[PDB]
RNA sequence: AGGACCGAACCGACUAAUGUUGAAAAAUUAGCGGAUGACUUGUGGCUGGGGGUGAAAGGCCAAUCAAACCGGGAGAUAGCU
RNA sequence: CACAGGUGGUCAGGUAGAGAAUACCAAGGCGCUUGAGAGAACUCGGGUGAAGGAACUAGGCAAAAUGGUGCCGUAACUUC
RNA sequence: AAUUCCUUGUCGGGUAAGUUCCGACCUGCACGAAUGGCGUAAUGAUGGCCAGGCUGUCUCCACCCGAGACUCAGUGAAAUU
RNA sequence: GAUGUCGGCUCAUCACAUCCUGGGGCUGAAGUAGGUCCCAAGGGUAUGGCUGUUCGCCAUUUAAAGUGGUACGCGAGCUGGGUUUAGAACGUCGUGAGACAGUUCGGUCCCUAUCUGCCGUGGGCGCUGGAGAACUGAGGGGGGCUGCUCCUAGUACGAGAGGACCGGAGUGGACGCAUCACUGGUGUUCGGGUUGUCAUGCCAAUGGCACUGCCCGGUAGCUAAAUGCGGAAGAGAUAAGUGCUGAAAGCAUCUAAGCACGAAACUUGCCCCGAGAUGAGUUCUCCCUGACCCUUUAAGGGUCCUGAAGGAACGUUGAAGACGACGACGUUGAUAGGCCGGGUGUGUAAGCGCAGCGAUGCGUUGAGCUAACCGGUACUAAUGAACCGUGAGGCUUAACCU
């Protein structure tokens, strides 16, 4: 099935009557308007492009404005695409609400993880630090060796080194759908999802199942 | 990482920052306009303006609090006798910052910071 | 660590290909004094956005 | 490698030999000579001597 | 934000009594064994309170069968059936963590008699 | 949160006074043992006429930890010391006949019913 | 009383880290030993190189020591590069 | 070298302190001749740390810990 | 054994486990009586082993405060080739 | 005219002669549990005692504690216990200086990365008018481990003891990703206690310094020990192996023709990157419809006029960030500061009054103060402009209108 685009509101807990605290992420899923429908004849694949939220009229550029106007929908804060199964079918201008997940048990949530910046090997790849004492010289959190001798005489590709960590697309799979609140446009999922508060999330029905 | 953290270190330790901002707040209250570096002015807002908000309400407790913040009775008296009444109706933003080029000695970005009713 | 071979003037110029300065795009003109100034900065005469902000 | 190996050669070469008799568990070891072959021969002699000594001890018992 | 605050207000309890660090309290909690569900009483001194709305908690310390036990209750948890203040303690700190090093007479807390 | 070299008190009357964890059983590279976990212990101090002697190696089940246990609602129960109950190497049944101090609900298993029944108080 | 004890100046130099194109051709920081004695220090003097001096390490004799430095024999000699 | 070194003598305030230790001060003298930012890895010098507590390592290296005064009391062994 | 090759000798102690340590044994490769033997209180920045305390030494790292590293303006090396 | 070494540490990478997990054949294979060989390299594959140790023995685990290559990988990564200088001693040898694959105690480990390589991050141009978006997926990477319990079932098997295959469910260990609701750490930017001293004339109340002087708590953020999730199922083609039909060879025969099964290996399925994929792809939308002059006369050069879509720059900034970059916002505005209200933390401020000889207590009073938090608020700063980017976009051939 297709997914929806929501916003990470924060984390909370739900107390069940049998004394269990469920940690939940709150995802504000407002109405997603279909701005374009792609098919085999014109695009070679079946998908829908959706938008959500609102945008400044003076910060919508004329190309974006025309693309929205052809669909006849209000300008959202972005455009996302969802592939279509052969049964699913939508029309341009149709709005999709969080009710789509009313009967969905598990979801996959994708978001841009929080950026850590330039991270060292210890943080980024869980390398073990060298000894803090016992004579160690300036080499407490350094990577250590990065290869063998003359053979091969080079460093292999994909070597685990320091560099940019986080701020990338991350998907968490098979999260329970705790609650679907249509009137408040809320999806309460069990557990933690990638990204900071106020980030965009893509919520799809679980592919693993 | 410094996610959601406020305050500029300004290449100084904590006590030095506190003393420097106390002195700079005294100077700004005394002269009503000073020329400093742009980051220092942007940090001085967050120190001086609460002093004026405090001076809006005149009481012995508030006067002693202002003295503790800025250990100078002249600055305390000027605050509570002029700046409070001057800015009584103004909600916030008792200061404005005007960027004014670069320092000759080290190419540091400079700015005047002044009281808005000067 | 140090070079095994002397780098060339060609390589030196290639490295310095990114060292070029960028001139200020344009200067703003004060609405009152007509003086040119850096945008969002006061003029040499103490004007900003048509107002005499600093005397002298 | 032999203990207290002194020099690049000795540190690098595997000269010490240890022989273990699996049925009995008795172990002999030789590392006196620079040659692994000589050490193995001497350890074999010691292993034969130890097995013979064990059998003689049983007979004397 | 407002959304989360609403989601928490609709869950928070309404009859939580007022207690302060140093008070002796009895907390009746639901114990479920097999199929039978009963109440177990944990009585002791409140040594820490965390006011965080729905996420409020409090730590109670007792000396049970010669061993010191600390239990951290989530205030709005359904498992916490009841809280009652048996004695009002007079302390000057918000967190009485120094009581962990004191036993017997040294651990006595003066009663807040007003 | 018991690991190797951790010293524990004994919550039973088997005669031991102090034991030391020498292995956290139940998995390769397993680090810690909480309440309800079985460890291999050596006896460091014992009473003169106990059922166990100093230097013996046997098993134990951890019944109290300073790190404590966590309940489904987020509550945490912590104790002031780490205490275990000794068990035979083979049967893994308790050696002593009395249990001292409270134990937790985490022992509510057909394996530790003797400990649960003998405990003065179950939390 | 004491080649007594504790501990600053003072004299040293046991450990670690730093520094190693150094702040420094031997140091800094935190500790460490002695601290009325076979102690330490200022000024001046004497011992000279197969010589001195050495509570002795082949140590020291001007950042030089299993024979100082400077000048000379001298363009020593070099079946070696 | 306008160098974190070396360099003999003399003078010797207050409060706390046994003290020429140490802390804060006086008289007096200085802020150490590049600054401005930012607040990544990593290095250096510090602070704190759940549970554990030498499992580290060649080795408790390092760190932590102890630390004053008065009184009570203090073992083997001893050349007393 | 500052001495013992074989050798991690054997036995006892200590540890869950001890090539080290301590106590014996004597089979002293290759101790031994002023290039002294064997003891020995006190002393030692002396070597080995053990215990208590204590801890980021470690399980296994986390955060924070500063000096650098990074950017801007001024000055402006080095080895090497 | 110098290729630094044993062991350890950190980080590995490949082989397969496979240790575990996977598949199979035979068994002196009843079952359980093994033996042995064949296929299989996807993942996984201990902590300690002793020793400088490699090795090894021992203790206790594990599904298992593989065997190797990589300058016996890895010192311009660390260490420096062993080795290996100069001091010194023992045994021993030598008359002696000295010596010992004998031992013993002590004993300086430099290098600011030019190139390749690798991890990240930009600038330029290209992709054939320019521009803003959304994609496709050639290709590349990541991931892939396993225990125990229960049901099947005390069933099959077995004289008993014991005890399954196949299939299903639950719950763990290790590992990885994310996150901070909870439990905690930190929190020299918040509150308080307190020692010494100095100052604010003094009292009182405060400030400075003493490691944040020492401490006790603690917001936001970051974070693990905290808590969510993952490894798969399925599909295709196979390995060893098992077969079906079937001659050559009237029988037999898994094979020669033909057909079917068959594993953590392969290829997909899952996650991420990804059109410089120069083979530079696709879709949607937006913008530009002036004149004139020369020449060597063409994908030619001017001249004037015009300056779009958009971009950049600047400023306020950000859970984005070394700098670039990326994101939000710029008065038609909540981007930052302030302010307001709340929250949170600390713990009942000052001043006054009362009680007490006084230290101090009580009342006012849960007071005061409160960072980064939440909800609001144009008070301050985000200035009109200017700058870059053009003027309908080559040739040939088709198809269609024409
Ligand atoms: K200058
Ligand atoms: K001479
Ligand atoms: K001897
Ligand atoms: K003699
Ligand atoms: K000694
Ligand atoms: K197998
Ligand atoms: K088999
Ligand atoms: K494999
Ligand atoms: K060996
Ligand atoms: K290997
Ligand atoms: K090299
Ligand atoms: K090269
Ligand atoms: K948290
Ligand atoms: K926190
Ligand atoms: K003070
Ligand atoms: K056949
Ligand atoms: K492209
Ligand atoms: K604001
Ligand atoms: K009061
Ligand atoms: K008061
Ligand atoms: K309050
Ligand atoms: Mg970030
Ligand atoms: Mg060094
Ligand atoms: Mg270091
Ligand atoms: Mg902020
Ligand atoms: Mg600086
Ligand atoms: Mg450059
Ligand atoms: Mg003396
Ligand atoms: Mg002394
Ligand atoms: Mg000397
Ligand atoms: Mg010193
Ligand atoms: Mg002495
Ligand atoms: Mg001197
Ligand atoms: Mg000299
Ligand atoms: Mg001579
Ligand atoms: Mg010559
Ligand atoms: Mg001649
Ligand atoms: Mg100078
Ligand atoms: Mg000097
Ligand atoms: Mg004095
Ligand atoms: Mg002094
Ligand atoms: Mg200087
Ligand atoms: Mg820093
Ligand atoms: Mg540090
Ligand atoms: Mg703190
Ligand atoms: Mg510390
Ligand atoms: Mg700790
Ligand atoms: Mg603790
Ligand atoms: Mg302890
Ligand atoms: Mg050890
Ligand atoms: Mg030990
Ligand atoms: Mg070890
Ligand atoms: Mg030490
Ligand atoms: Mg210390
Ligand atoms: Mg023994
Ligand atoms: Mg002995
Ligand atoms: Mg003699
Ligand atoms: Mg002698
Ligand atoms: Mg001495
Ligand atoms: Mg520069
Ligand atoms: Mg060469
Ligand atoms: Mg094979
Ligand atoms: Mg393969
Ligand atoms: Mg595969
Ligand atoms: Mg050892
Ligand atoms: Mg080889
Ligand atoms: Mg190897
Ligand atoms: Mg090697
Ligand atoms: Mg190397
Ligand atoms: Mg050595
Ligand atoms: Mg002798
Ligand atoms: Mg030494
Ligand atoms: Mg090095
Ligand atoms: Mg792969
Ligand atoms: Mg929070
Ligand atoms: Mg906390
Ligand atoms: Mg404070
Ligand atoms: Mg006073
Ligand atoms: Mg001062
Ligand atoms: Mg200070
Ligand atoms: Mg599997
Ligand atoms: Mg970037
Ligand atoms: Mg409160
Ligand atoms: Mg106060």
């Amino acid at each position: 099935m297709i997914g929806l685009v929501g916003k990470k509101v924060g984390m909370t807990r739900i107390f069940t009557e049998d004394g269990v605290s469920i940690p939940v992420t709150v995802i504000e899923v407002e109405a997603n308007r279909v701005t374009q429908v792609k098919d085999l004849a014109n695009d070679g694949y079946r998908a829908i492009q959706v938008t959500t939220g609102a945008k400044k009229a003076n910060r919508v550029t004329k190309p974006e404005a025309g693309h929205f106007a052809k669909a006849g929908v209000e300008a959202g804060r972005g455009l996302w695409e969802f592939r279509l199964a052969e049964g699913e079918e939508f029309t341009v201008g149709q709005s999709i609400s969080v009710e789509l997940f009313a009967d969905v048990k598990k979801v996959d949530v994708t978001g841009t993880s929080k950026g850590k910046g330039f991270a060292g090997t210890v943080k980024r790849w869980n390398f073990r630090t060298q000894d803090a004492t016992h004579g160690n010289s300036l080499s407490h959190r350094v990577p250590g060796s990065i290869g063998q001798n003359q053979t091969p005489g080079k460093v292999f590709k994909g070597k685990k080194m320091a560099g940019q960590m986080g701020n990338e697309r991350v998907t968490v799979q098979s999260l329970d759908v705790v609650r679907v609140d249509a009137e408040r446009n809320l999806l309460l999922v069990k557990g933690a999802v990638p990204g900071a508060t106020g980030s965009d999330l893509i919520v799809k029905p679980a592919v693993k199942a | 990482m410094r996610h959601r953290k406020s305050g500029r270190q300004l290449n100084r330790n904590s006590s030095h920052r506190q003393a420097m901002f106390r002195n700079m707040a005294g100077s700004l209250v005394r002269h009503e306009i000073i020329k400093t570096t742009l980051p220092k002015a942007k940090e001085l807002r967050r120190v001086v303006e609460p002093l004026i908000t405090l001076a809006k309400t005149d009481s012995v407790a508030n006067r002693r609090l202002a003295f503790a913040r800025t250990r100078d009775n002249e600055i305390v008296a000027k605050l509570f006798n002029e700046l409070g009444p001057r800015f009584a109706s103004r909600a916030g933003g008792y200061t404005r910052i005007l960027k004014c080029g670069f320092r000759a000695g080290d190419n540091a970005p400079m700015a005047y910071i002044e009281l808005v009713d000067r | 660590a140090v070079q095994q071979n002397k780098p060339t003037r060609s390589k030196r110029g290639m490295r310095r290909s990114h060292d070029a300065l960028t001139a200020v795009t344009s200067l703003s003109v004060d609405k009152t004094s007509g003086e040119k100034h850096l945008r969002h900065h006061i003029t040499a005469d103490g004007y900003y956005r048509g107002r005499k902000v600093i005397a002298k | 490698r032999t203990s207290g190996a002194g020099g690049q050669h000795v540190n690098r070469t595997e000269s010490a030999v240890r022989i273990t008799h699996i049925p009995t568990g008795i172990v002999t070891q030789c590392q006196n000579d620079r040659s692994q072959h000589k050490n193995k021969d001497q350890a074999m002699k010691q292993m034969k001597a130890k097995l013979y000594e064990l059998e003689m001890q049983k007979k004397n018992a | 934000s407002n959304i989360i605050k609403q989601l928490e207000q609709e869950q928070m309890k309404q009859d939580v009594p007022s207690f302060r660090p140093g008070d002796t309290v009895e907390v009746k909690v639901w114990v479920v064994e097999g199929s039978k569900k009963r109440l177990q009483a944990f009585e002791g001194v409140v040594i820490a309170i965390r006011n965080r709305g729905l996420h409020s908690a409090f730590t109670v310390r007792k000396i049970s069968n010669g061993e010191g036990v600390e239990r951290v209750f989530q205030t709005h948890s359904p498992v916490v059936d009841s809280i009652s203040v048996k004695r009002r303690g007079a302390v000057r700190k918000a967190k009485l963590y120094y009581l962990r090093e004191r036993t017997g007479k040294a651990a006595r807390i003066k009663e807040r008699l007003n | 949160m018991i690991q190797e070299q951790t010293m524990l008190n004994v919550a039973d009357n088997s005669g031991a006074r102090r034991v030391m964890c020498i292995k956290v059983l139940g998995g390769s590279h397993r680090r810690y043992a909480g309440v309800g976990d079985i460890i291999k212990i050596t006896i460091k101090e014992a009473i003169p006429r106990g059922k166990v002697k100093k230097g013996d190696v046997l098993k134990a089940v951890v019944v109290r930890t300073k790190k404590g246990v966590r309940r489904p609602d987020g509550s945490v129960i912590r104790f002031d010391g780490n205490a275990c109950v000794l068990l035979n190497n083979n049967s893994e049944q308790p050696i002593g006949t009395r249990i001292f101090g409270p134990v937790t609900r985490e022992l509510r298993s057909e394996k530790f019913m003797k400990i649960i029944s003998l405990a003065p108080e179950v939390l």
